[PDB]
């Protein structure tokens, strides 16, 4: 707890009846009260990062069991994941210093700026 | 004894059938003044008289929409109205007769239209 | 006839007891009590709200967020270049340069979504015949600079590969429609 | 004295800039400014083909979705003959119905919260994030649902939609009921409504009102009784009609209309038939991904549907639907090519704000917003 | 350069640039400039992400690249000017800043970024500006860093060409918006040394125009110390006496003879002493300009004035000071 | 003393609502495509629609022939005009099904 | 008229494989426009179709026989136009096989114009391998200088 | 490989072209083979009927999958 | 208002009237817009005669009618604050493009 | 030390990321998904966002619809008025970029040529969560200020 | 049908269809008397004009088409008069008559430039305020000819400089054998 | 101001459908 400063209390009023299904690599613990009352708040999400949390750090396992698109935990969806081409997310660092935000071919910040020319200089 | 149209703005009138009777006898009156071998001529002299002579016959107005079958007589006048308007219009700009060449082109498509789409009923 | 309308609409209440019914129903103000009561009803009843970050709204397996380039369970990018959602795309946000890779199979060289030039409507995800273009339910992708939010030919449209653990099952449940 | 009033709540009313010509407090007239939200919509639509046009659609109303797209693919079925099944009509009224309660819900309340009433709003709201539940998840995207294509509609219902859309409609009469018992009785409503926009039937006959201001008038003139467009000439439903014409009359049939929508949805869900979604013409709908796959004469359609069209045949009609702000029509041109010819938008609130000059002169500068509330002024239309 | 384009705003112009002062009055009209011309743009801002915003539009997408960097720490210079063949130098400030002493703001940057640009053997033209007269021995310490900076630029780095845009009027400007704004201190003027200054301000358009035009220009303009004075040689009460014209104020002067403002201004001297609060930069009164005010050597000499640009600059009354009509 | 007789009971909160969620395929749905009928029957020109259409007949009219049309047109007897689309409203409170449809 | 018509556009659309996504002409198609203007809307056949190797015709005509519906245009306009005599219809019945029996690059001139006789995907342009579709290209009608026949 | 050097930059991932490079060719029966997709006949691209005559293996044009006649 | 233009001369006698209608309200463009100092009354005048003789070689009376009301609707919107002002201020060989372009 | 800067920071940025009332440039259908991410599901008041009806007194200024030609002066001239610590934030794909109407003549392709933007809520109907999540990436460009470490130089 | 019956014959000029809803394809001198009758008439009461939708044919030699819509709510049937106006002829206008007609009228000048006869305040409606070019002609490109607006040093205005733009890419989808 | 004003007075509340309730 400790944190009288933000909405992380509505989430910890929650939880006192919610049991825990799953929590995922970064450690967001994924919550379900169902039953209880009040469809639409019976699927959470409790981001193991108090401070500097935000949306779409929750992975696309449970990206789906979360917004209730589907009934399948993370932790069933893990055995679907394919293996060869599977990549970790990454958090949407949007503006959080170069090199971690996007960057297009041209954009002069992204290093190997490519040139469009399609003529080839002689 | 008719309470209220349920249009808004067209007022109930209570003499109902002599204002008909009066606008009815205004057009037939009025209308020869257009050329008989018109179209327009034709038609307002035939319904004009079928009104006319409904409204003379029968006497309550819930008898003349009965029989007249055209709705609310509030609303016959207007159209009664209207059409001597119409008639004291096309006096004016006389578009009566057939010039002489009139290319008139009847493109009179027939696509079947499938009657999932409004038309009408 | 406004005066005689209301003359008359004043008229049909103007019996002794319900006079009194009107004049204690506008007085005691009492259609307004009943817009109090609701109100209290509602004020102590649980809220209809949603702790966002934490906790977001239900979706469906059809739901059209942040465009992704699919692959085949083997790599190997599922994006034949037919240029078929270029072709549908209804703002012109796709722009697809297709080269005939070294393996000699046809691949998109540049395969780039206009993210801010793009109306979400799936028809990318429709268009396209090996449902290389689908979109995962992501939507919240907001980026602080509008260069961003044009996704490269082929590298960001790339990350579906974290997304397809729920893009492939979107459409394992949709594939039936 | 000019007053250039512009949008008093933005986000509810966008770009509204009337400019009033005033009198005091009582207006002598108002001259409003269109274009602020044009959008080449009636120049774009000419450049795609007609499967690309359907987008726009969703786009010209934004407050009543798929009633714009149910027009346009009344338009686009009234050239391809293009004959729909019953599963496919019933589904496009369970969603223009749905659409119907939509903005109601949204242009009761939005015009109750312009008028003062501040929880009005937020309860229709939440009605209209549970109907958006059902948009979302019939085709995906929340508001812009581009669903009813031109043959039939776009993909079938899940497999749990008729269920929630039941369970929605049990509870809709008493969510009605309480935006009707938090308004209507009030005192400080009526007072805000009664005698407000009055528009004898002449005057919305002459200004082609055609919507909930043509059945407060009291002309009787819903074209879904006039001209059946679907199973509306099988569903029972009772279209309310004022007897003043007063921005009171316009609420309680848009209160009325809300209910009678529910009847049209409860019956839509109790006879839905168990039919194909899509027209079974392949030349004018999309093969499903299954079939264009493992079938070559599909795949060749589904390859000439999505980059070419349909290139419907020359013609030109005037298909008018009943949407909720009114007789939203798209008069369709239709060179014989792919993409259409000049697919002109008739869009009720081109025709209501042109009222606005009549219907507020010399009502007072509050009641100015009352009556852009009972006009269901959508500027995307405009 | 290898421009493929037709005018600007999706054209290129081979001017990647990197304005070193973009987040400045300024740099406003000269990063407009370049990426109206249709050219690449790398904005380097020192401190609030919140400075180079103005300038992410007035370029396409791309061609206004707003980057981070320490001026007093490089290998960060290298990084922004490391895709870039222009690099033009806005890095000045007329008052002393406790961190930032008036050489370490006006000539030992310059001389740095002058070095780091050498080092990387690649941009073409580097444009370095500093104010008129700002020659060697001027009163005014910000004069004499300035003219140290041309000094160092050129030695260090040959061919790079020097304008010197005498006090430059427009929007935003340090020159007539601490005027006004003291006008509304009632119509009380209080112009210094007694308006015998003679110096020739112009519109801050017609000095971006001329650093963008010694850009497009061939060879020339290389090593050549511009000296953008402007038109109508005024004085400071003459140029107070049509702010009073736009701003509608009876005029209302009073005279400073030099030493009481010297004194006025000698608090806001102690930069370097009141180490735990800056001061809130001196506007109108700084000990320095008014050094600059005392001596009328800012009129343009035999130097190379706007006409060797094919540019004529804009008059000083009408539009290029209707900045002035938001304070009426 | 509301808006509450024993129906308001059909409260918002739900709680039990989407008890499927929509990803999760407990029943696959079918969709049928093509009506049975013309799955193995794929003549197409019979059931065509965009172009299985009669040809647009654009003859010219001369003066000629609207003067024997107006000639031909003796009398505008009843049932030669348009019939009104009659429309009255009527009061109804919840006659409909009893309130409950 | 109209059944004949639909009858054989079911069946060269039957053993034809489903190419038309990764066909360079996938746009303008013959096929794929006859089917969709003349041809049946749905197709019966629900089982193998025939495939066929792609012959290597050279460094121009980029070759997928599968496609190709052996209606012998390219093996009449080398035998005739282009003079050469280097393709062939080899096989017969549905094994038909179109191109030169022994691995032979198509070393005339003028047999390039193949891909325009082509009705199919089938003969493509090798340099114009994939890099384009049939309606993103601006066409002009430009002229030639390579050879003064102009 | 070059064509990959266009659209990725990353050059950390493997190239897509090796991934299916690297893939073993898949053993089948007859001369044709269906190569539907990955294995849901409607989750993969349209059904590509691959001739096996050849004694190399002959690619699925849409998925760099592999086959071989194995007789 | 109809095109009373059935010739030249009517059309001629109303482009007469726009122009006297320009001229006589050129005050209120100079008030409204504050060009009474930058511009002269005979450099606003010779503006709009330049634009009238601009397109005074229109033999046809029904586009000359169309100009007029196309001038007639710029006026209308400069007379009110509906359009701005910084472009009433501006409405008022072969090698040195070659140097530039190619077109 | 800097410790004193770096929580007065932490506060300013507390509070301007706290009460951070935008002012709704509503145009179109994003404000119909503005006014749910308004509405009772999403609260927008809980994050402290309060939609202001003037631009006089406003922390942001959300953009939404079609910016066209003829309100690029409005919406200019608005976000001219606003208080300096503004920001402003395109809500769906026709006020962030060109979007359906990129080709349109009367439509400006994307607010970013007329407003500085900040954060750009992606998705042309976005969902109001995701509108409500541009939101909390305000949030954190606001919490990457500190601007008192900047006033110190 | 009834109505061309009684209908001038001189007033229905050109053209007369029979289906897709009927249309009276009209002269644009005897167009507004053409819809003074069809209203204000007995047996055709319209009374309401539904739109009026310019319609562009570059190839015709009246290129326009000024398609008037118009609903009967009595007799319960929609006619479509319309007529043909090139860009240098002020057509009636019937504003009189049906005073809907105000902005639809405004809009088809603006976006095609068919002047209206006596319209009272016929002014650009829809397109930006110092907006010259008709945009929904078939000439008019669709990026327009000079509308991109961006702010500059011109400071609290947005310029209306030449336009430049990713290019709208144009698909040639129409395939041969129609 | 002669403007008529808004009297809040009117019929009393009567739901007005259409004919077509039973048998159209
Ligand atoms: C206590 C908490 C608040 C209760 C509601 C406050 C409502 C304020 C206005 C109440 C009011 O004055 O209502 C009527 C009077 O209420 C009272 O007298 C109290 C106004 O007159 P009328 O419309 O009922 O009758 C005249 C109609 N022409
Ligand atoms: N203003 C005038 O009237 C005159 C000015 N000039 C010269 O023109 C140039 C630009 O003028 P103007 O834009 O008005 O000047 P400003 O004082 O407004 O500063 C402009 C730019 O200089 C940057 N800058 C200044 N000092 C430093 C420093 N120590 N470290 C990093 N960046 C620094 C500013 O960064 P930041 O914004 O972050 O502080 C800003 O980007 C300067 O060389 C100036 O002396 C010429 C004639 C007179
Ligand atoms: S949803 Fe797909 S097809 Fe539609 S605009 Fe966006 S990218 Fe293009
Ligand atoms: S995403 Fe789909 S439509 Fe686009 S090129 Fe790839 S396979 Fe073709
Ligand atoms: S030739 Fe190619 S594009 Fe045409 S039908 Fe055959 S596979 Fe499809
Ligand atoms: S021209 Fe093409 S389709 Fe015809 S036989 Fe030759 S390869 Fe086959
Ligand atoms: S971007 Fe899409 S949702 Fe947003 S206003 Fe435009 S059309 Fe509507
Ligand atoms: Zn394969």
């Amino acid at each position: 707890r400790c944190l009288p400063d933000g909405n992380l209390l509505q989430t910890k009023i929650h939880n006192i009846g919610a049991t825990l299904v799953g929590v995922d690599k970064f450690g967001n613990k994924y919550y379900q009260k169902l039953g209880d009352t009040q469809y639409g708040r019976h699927r959470w999400v409790e981001y193991a990062s108090k401070d500097r949390y935000n949306a779409s750090q929750v992975p696309a396992e449970w990206h789906g069991w979360l917004h209730f698109i589907t009934d399948h935990t993370g932790d069933e969806l893990l055995s679907l994941k394919p293996k060869r081409y599977g990549l970790e997310h990454k958090e949407n660092f949007s503006g959080e210093g170069d090199a971690y935000i996007y960057h297009s071919k041209g954009h002069t910040l992204n290093p190997g700026q490519k040139n469009w020319t399609r003529y080839q200089s002689w | 004894v008719k309470q209220t149209t349920g249009i808004v703005g067209l007022d109930v009138v209570p003499n109902a059938r002599a204002v008909l009777i009066d606008l009815y006898s205004k057009t037939l009156k009025e209308i020869q003044a257009v050329p008989e071998d018109e179209g327009y001529r034709k038609a307002v002299e035939s319904f004009t008289r079928q009104r006319l002579n409904v409204c003379k016959e029968e006497e309550d107005w819930e008898m003349i929409e009965k029989r007249l079958g055209c709705g609310q007589v509030e609303e016959l006048i207007e159209e009664a109205r209207d059409e001597l308007t119409l008639i004291g219009k096309m006096i004016e700009w006389d578009p009566w007769g057939v010039p002489d060449d009139y290319e008139c082109e009847v493109i009179e498509n027939d696509a079947p239209i499938p009657k999932h789409v409004p038309q009408h009923r | 006839d406004d005066e005689e309308a209301e003359q008359l609409a004043k008229e049909i209440s103007k019996d002794w007891s319900t006079v009194f019914e009107r004049s204690m129903n506008t007085l005691f103000l009492t259609e307004m009590v009943r817009g109090l009561s609701l109100t209290l009803k509602y004020f102590f009843d649980p809220k209809v709200t949603i702790n966002y970050p934490f906790e977001k709204g239900p979706l469906s397996p059809r739901f059209r967020g942040e465009h992704a380039l699919r692959r085949y369970p083997t790599g190997e990018e599922r994006c034949i270049a037919c240029k078929l959602c270029e072709a549908v795309c209804p703002a012109q946000a796709i722009t697809i340069e297709a080269e005939e890779r070294e393996d000699g199979s046809r691949r998109t060289t540049r395969y780039d979504i206009d993210m801010t030039k793009c109306i979400y409507c799936g028809f990318c995800q429709e268009a396209c015949p090996v449902d290389a273009i689908v979109e995962g339910p992501n939507f919240e992708f907001a980026t602080e600079t509008h260069e961003e939010l044009l996704y490269d030919k082929e590298k960001l449209l790339e990350n579906g590969d974290r997304w397809e653990t729920e893009i492939a099952e979107n459409l394992r449940s949709e594939s039936l429609y | 004295f000019t007053l250039n009033f512009g949008p008093q709540h933005p986000a509810a009313h966008g770009v509204l800039r009337l400019v009033l010509e005033m009198n005091g407090e009582v207006v002598e007239r108002a001259e409003p400014h269109i274009g602020l939200l044009h959008r080449g919509t009636e120049k774009l639509i000419e450049y795609k083909t007609y499967l690309q046009a359907l987008p726009y659609f969703d786009r010209s109303d934004y407050v009543s979705m798929m009633a714009q797209e149910h027009a346009y693919s009344l338009a686009v079925e009234k050239l391809l003959n293009c004959e729909v099944p019953l599963r496919a009509q019933y589904i496009r009224v369970l969603f223009c119905e749905i659409t119907r309660i939509l903005n109601h819900l949204l242009a009761l309340t939005t015009h109750a919260m312009d008028v003062g009433a501040l929880t009005p709003f937020l309860w229709a709201f939440e009605e209209r994030e549970k109907l958006l539940e059902f948009y979302e998840r019939v085709s995906g995207a929340r508001m812009h649902a581009s669903f009813i294509r031109p043959g039939g509609v776009a993909q079938d219902l899940p497999l749990g939609l008729c269920r929630d859309i039941d369970s929605f409609t049990q509870q809709f009469a008493s969510r009605i009921d309480e935006l009707e018992e938090m308004l209507t009785g009030n005192r400080i409503w009526k007072q805000r409504l009664v005698d407000i926009g009055t528009v004898t039937a002449q005057q919305a006959k002459d200004w082609g009102f055609s919507g909930v201001m043509l059945r407060g008038p009291g002309v009787c003139w819903d074209l879904r009784r006039a001209a059946p467009y679907d199973v509306y000439d099988q569903l029972d439903f009772d279209v309310p009609v004022g007897t003043r014409g007063d921005c009171y009359d316009r609420y309680c049939i848009r209160i009325e209309e809300m209910r009678q929508s529910l009847r049209i949805i409860v019956q839509c869900l109790n006879q839905m038939p168990s039919g194909m979604i899509k027209a079974d013409d392949r030349k004018l709908c999309p093969p499903s991904r299954c079939r264009m796959k493992l079938s070559m004469e599909s795949s060749i359609h589904h390859f000439e549907l999505y980059t070419e069209g349909f290139s419907v045949p020359a013609s030109s009609t005037y298909t008018a639907v009943e949407a909720p702000k009114g007789e939203f029509g798209v008069f369709l041109v239709s060179n014989g090519s792919n993409r259409p010819y000049r697919c002109k938008i008739r869009a009720p609130g081109f025709a209501h704000l042109q009222g606005l000059d009549f219907m507020s002169k010399h009502h007072m500068l509050a009641d100015v917003v009352t009556i852009i509330g009972t006009q269901d002024i959508v500027f995307g239309e405009v | 350069l290898a421009r493929k384009g037709t005018g600007g705003r999706s054209s290129v112009s081979g001017i990647v640039a990197t304005v070193f002062g973009a987040t400045g009055f300024l740099g406003r009209y000269l990063v407009q400039q370049l990426a109206k011309m249709g050219s690449q743009v790398l904005v380097p801002f020192r401190g609030s992400e919140d400075s180079p915003r103005h300038l992410k539009l007035m370029g396409d997408l791309g061609q206004v690249v707003p980057m981070k960097f320490d001026p007093r720490d490089e290998d960060s210079i290298k990084a922004v000017m490391a895709k870039a063949n222009v690099v033009i130098n806005l890095i000045g400030r007329e008052y002393e800043t406790r961190n930032f002493s008036f050489e370490d703001a006006n000539h030992h940057i310059a001389e740095k970024l002058a070095l780091v640009a050498k080092e990387h053997g690649g941009i073409m033209r580097y444009i370095q500006v500093s104010c008129l007269g700002a020659s060697v021995s001027s009163p005014s310490r910000m004069l004499r860093a300035k003219a140290a900076a041309e000094e160092a630029v050129l030695n260090a780095l040959p061919e790079a060409t020097i304008m010197r845009p005498a006090t430059m009027i427009g929007t935003e400007d340090r020159i007539l918006n601490p005027w006004s704004m003291f006008v509304k201190k009632y119509g009380f003027l209080p112009l210094i040394g007694g308006g015998t200054t003679k110096f020739q301000p112009v519109y801050v358009v017609d000095v971006a125009a001329a650093i963008v035009a010694a850009l497009k220009d061939d060879g020339s303009s290389m090593g050549k110390t511009y000296e953008l004075g402007g038109p109508d040689v005024f004085t400071t009460h003459e140029l107070a006496e049509i702010m009073y014209d736009m701003i509608r104020e009876w005029p209302r002067y009073v005279k400073l003879p030099f030493p009481i403002a010297k004194a006025m201004a000698a608090p806001r001297d102690f930069m370097v002493n009141k180490v735990p609060f800056p001061l809130p930069s001196p506007q109108i009164f700084n000990l320095d300009q008014i050094n600059a005010l005392t001596t009328d050597t800012l009129v343009s000499d035999n130097a190379l004035k706007f006409q060797d640009l094919d540019l004529v600059p804009h008059k000083l009354k009408g539009y290029p000071v209707e900045f002035l009509i938001q304070y009426r | 003393p509301c808006a509450h007789p024993e129906y308001l009971e059909a409260v918002p909160k739900a709680t039990e609502y989407r008890l499927r969620c929509p990803a999760t395929i407990d029943e696959e749905a079918i969709v049928p495509s093509s009506d049975p009928e013309t799955v193995y029957n794929i003549v197409y020109h019979g059931r065509d629609q965009r172009r299985n259409r009669p040809p647009i007949r654009r003859y010219v009219l001369t003066k000629d022939n609207v003067v024997q049309m107006m000639n031909e047109k003796k009398s505008f007897d009843v049932s030669d005009f348009p019939k009104v689309y009659l429309t009255t409203v009527e009061e109804d409170l919840d006659t409909r099904g009893g309130g409950y449809e | 008229a109209k059944k004949a018509r639909e009858g054989v556009m079911e069946f060269l659309l039957m053993n034809h494989p489903l190419d038309c996504p990764i066909c360079d002409q996938g746009g303008e198609c013959d096929l794929q426009d006859q089917s969709m203007a003349f041809g049946s809307d749905r197709g019966r056949f629900t089982e193998m179709k025939r495939s066929v190797v792609d012959k290597n015709l050279g460094p121009l005509v980029k070759t997928v026989m599968t496609r190709c519906i052996q209606c012998t245009r390219c093996v009449r306009f080398a035998s005739e136009v282009a003079g050469v005599q280097d393709l062939g219809i080899l096989g017969r019945g549905s094994g038909e096989e179109i191109g030169t029996y022994v691995e032979k690059l198509m070393t005339s001139e003028l047999s390039g114009n193949v891909i325009d006789i082509c009705p199919v995907g089938a003969l493509t342009s090798k340099p114009f391998a994939f890099k384009a579709r049939n309606w993103e290209l601006k066409a002009t009608e430009t002229i030639d200088v390579s050879d003064a026949v102009g | 490989g070059n064509h990959t050097a266009k659209w990725m930059q990353d050059r950390s991932k493997k190239s897509p072209m090796e991934l299916i490079s690297e893939v073993p060719p898949i053993k089948v029966d007859g001369r044709i083979v269906a190569c539907e997709g990955d294995t849901n006949p409607a989750l993969g691209h349209p059904i590509e009927f691959i001739c096996l005559d050849l004694n190399e293996p002959a690619i699925c044009k849409y998925c760099g999958l592999r086959y071989v006649q194995d007789h | 208002v109809p095109p009373n233009s059935a010739n030249l001369t009517e059309a001629r006698r109303r482009v007469f009237d726009f122009f006297r209608a320009a001229c006589r309200s050129i005050p209120t463009i100079m008030d409204i817009y504050n060009l009474q100092d930058v511009v002269a009354p005979s450099q606003l005048r010779y503006a709009i005669s330049a634009q009238i003789r601009n397109n005074a070689h229109i033999t046809d009376p029904k586009v000359i009618d169309l100009l007029i009301f196309k001038g007639m609707e710029e006026l209308t919107d400069i007379v009110d604050h509906a359009k701005q002002r910084h472009h009433i201020i501006g409405q008022y060989d072969f090698l040195k493009n070659f140097y530039t372009s190619n077109y | 030390a800097e410790f004193v800067i770096s929580k007065v920071d932490d506060l300013m940025n507390w509070a301007r990321t706290g009460s951070i009332w935008p002012m709704t440039f509503g145009l179109a259908c994003c404000a119909v998904e503005m006014m749910h991410t308004g509405a009772a599901r999403y609260d927008l008041d809980r994050f402290g966002i309060i939609f202001r009806p003037s631009p006089r007194q406003s922390d942001c200024m959300i953009v939404a619809g079609t910016l066209t030609n003829k309100m690029a002066p409005a919406l200019r001239k608005v976000y001219d008025q606003m208080p300096e610590p503004r920001w402003v934030i395109s809500m769906g794909s026709c006020a962030n970029g060109g979007g359906y109407y990129h080709y349109s003549y009367s439509v400006v392709r994307g607010c970013d040529r007329i407003v500085p933007v900040d954060i750009y809520v992606p998705g042309c109907p976005p969902t109001a969560e995701a509108l409500l999540y541009g939101l909390l990436q305000l949030q954190k460009k606001i919490n990457r200020r500190k601007d008192f470490l900047h006033w110190w130089n | 049908k009834y109505s061309w019956e009684t209908l001038p014959k001189k007033w229905v000029k050109k053209m007369e269809r029979s289906e897709h809803g009927n249309r009276f394809d009209t002269n644009t001198d005897y167009l507004f008397q053409l819809l003074c009758f069809l209203k204000l008439h007995t047996y055709t009461r319209v009374q309401v004009l539904i739109d009026i939708c310019g319609v562009d044919y570059p190839s015709r030699k009246r290129r326009f088409e000024v398609v008037y819509n118009l609903l009967s709510t009595r007799y319960n049937s929609r006619i479509r008069v319309q007529t043909s106006a090139d860009e240098v002829t002020r057509i009636s206008s019937v504003v009189s008559l049906f005073p809907s007609a105000g902005w639809w009228e405004r809009e088809v000048w603006d976006m095609f430039g068919v002047s209206f006869i006596n319209h009272p305040d016929l002014r650009r409606i829809l397109t930006d305020y110092g907006f010259e070019g008709h945009p929904l002609r078939k000439d008019f490109p669709l990026s327009g000819y000079v509308q991109v607006r961006y702010d500059d040093p011109e400071k609290r205005v947005v310029s209306e400089p030449i336009e430049m733009t990713q290019e709208f890419r144009y698909f040639d989808f129409a395939s041969p054998w129609e | 101001a002669a403007a008529a004003a808004a009297a809040a007075a009117a019929a009393a509340a009567a739901a007005a459908a259409a004919a077509a309730a039973a048998a159209a």
